[PDB]
């Protein structure tokens, strides 16, 4: 579930 | 930042540039398709798309305000619908086709190449032709496709539901809003609203059954390990 | 007759008169809930409530103009969101409890007792809150049913499809006369209007959830075998 | 099939 979590965050 | 400050045109430009791209599909593959070849397409398409529809989602007003953990959720929920509701959209101006990618426009027939796939594409032209019949203005299309965005999973999570409320008030009247500017009257304008939005309600049918579709391709082994659209559909088991 | 040609309280008249009756669920259960105990309950209840939905259906303005063809379709595609939209509805104040039956209350922790069936509730729930939380009139309650009904198969299905929007078009007006007279300002009143329509989506998608879900309750043939119900299941496998 | 066919024809 992480990728979606990572690319939400590139910030 | 506040979306619920900024104007109804501020709305409709905030939502206009915030679009994304229309991808491409893999050139060569050519045709026809094996049940495999077709859903590779779709799903290397699906996955490509959803990489900038997760920057799509933070471009939309208000949506950044939320926590990550519902960003996360509501993007779970709408990914599928989204992803329909723009193929829709595209698909306008090809009656019969569904413009998957400009290289990649399907008819009906090309849907009986995936099984049970079909039936989908029927529902997915259906809601084509009504978009064409009611002649959506992609300053519609852009506020349908938010509020999808908003409203499917605010419910499946008080202030966080709160927001998701304030906010699609102001798109409903910014919604309003374009339609009063097109010289419709009220009793069109709430009558045009309805319509628009009970079809949300069939894209939310077409994109469960899509969901359904696609886990059950992935138990057949059709589908190629494409791990960000994995954990989409993966939200929808766990 | 022609649902196009009554004015606004005629119509709510039309859809107060139509509405069915509450039926209580069997008056000896209780005992610690089983899941084929509480599963042969719920169909139970569903299975003699759809022969009244059936008959609310024709009460409906305008349903019966329709070829036969299509009335089965439609009430074959919205019979479990009806069913819901009613359940959510007789919940309205019992926070936290799902007014299955008079005689039949749940609450969260009794939708434990059947594996998968817990989610749905949680989902039924929020609903039921989200309508108190709105204050829904009933007069408002019998236009959105009438909505599912019509709106739900319509696009899985040309005149046929042009007369259930001719009058979901009318109500839409009525539903917003409704609004209007409840000294609500256009701006409410469309926000409104949106917000209750926004609500038959999860309607839908609770719908899809449950059907997806008494379908495995019938591979585990812990669900009786009450004919009516079983055919309006097994319209969403056709 | 039939059962939802019969009742909606029904008086
Ligand atoms: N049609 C249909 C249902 C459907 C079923 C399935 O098993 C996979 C996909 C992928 C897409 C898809 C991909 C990219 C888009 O832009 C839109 C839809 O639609 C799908
Ligand atoms: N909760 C939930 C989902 C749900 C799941 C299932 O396998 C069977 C039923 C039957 C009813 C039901 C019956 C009568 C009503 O008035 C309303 C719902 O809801 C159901």
């Amino acid at each position: 579930h992480k990728i979606l979590h990572r690319l939400l965050q590139d910030s | 930042s506040l979306a619920l400050s900024l104007t109804a045109d501020q709305m409709v430009s905030a939502l206009l540039d915030a679009e994304p791209p229309i991808l491409y599909s893999e050139y060569d593959p050519t045709r026809p398709f094996s049940e495999a070849s077709m859903m590779g397409l779709l799903t290397n398409l699906a996955d490509r798309e959803l990489v900038h529809m997760i920057n799509w989602a933070k471009r939309v007003p208000g949506f950044v305000d939320l926590t990550l953990h519902d960003q996360v959720h509501l993007l779970e929920c709408a990914w599928l619908e989204i992803l329909m509701i723009g193929l829709v959209w595209r698909s306008m101006e090809h009656p019969v086709k569904l413009l998957f990618a400009p290289n990649l426009l399907l008819d009906r027939n090309q849907g009986k190449c995936v099984e049970g796939m079909v039936e989908i594409f029927d529902m997915l032209l259906a809601t084509s032709s009504r978009f064409r019949m009611m002649n959506l203005q992609g300053e519609e299309f852009v506020c349908l496709k938010s509020i999808i965005l908003l409203n499917s999973g605010v419910y499946t999570f008080l202030e966080e539901k709160d927001h998701i409320h304030r906010v699609l008030d102001k798109i409903t009247d910014t919604l309003i809003h374009l339609m009063a500017k097109a010289g419709l009257t009220l009793q069109q304008q709430h009558q045009r609203l309805a319509q628009l939005l009970l079809i949300l309600s069939h894209i939310r049918h077409m994109s469960n059954k899509g969901m359904e579709h696609l886990y059950s391709m992935k138990c057949k082994n059709v589908v190629p390990l494409y791990d960000l659209l994995l954990e989409m559909l993966d939200a929808h088991r766990l």
